[PDB]
């Protein structure tokens, strides 16, 4: 089965993520990354607050289905 | 509203 996750960003833009339970979420991170053409190190992911690790997956956060993800913007200074 | 589609894939 796949599970449905909720990434907004702070622009006010919701991504179908259709991702698994087990897939890593280093892949999600990258994938919503790429997908607005920005660098990995520039934004920042937190899952309730806490903030994901490239070691970490939906079945580990313990993520439910249409769980929602921040993601923030790394200040430059 | 703005939406965006991100298609993950899975490695089995």
């Amino acid at each position: 089965d796949h599970i449905n996750l909720k990434v907004a960003g702070q622009d006010g833009s919701v991504v179908q993520f259709k991702i698994k339970r087990h897939t890593p979420l280093s892949k999600l991170m990258k994938a919503y990354c790429e997908r607005q053409g920005l660098s990995m190190r520039q934004i920042r992911f937190r899952f309730d607050g806490q903030p994901i690790n490239e070691t970490d997956t939906p079945a580990q956060l313990e993520m439910e289905d249409e769980d929602t993800i921040d993601v923030f913007q790394q200040q430059t200074g | 509203n703005n939406r965006d589609p991100i298609v993950i894939s899975d490695s089995p």
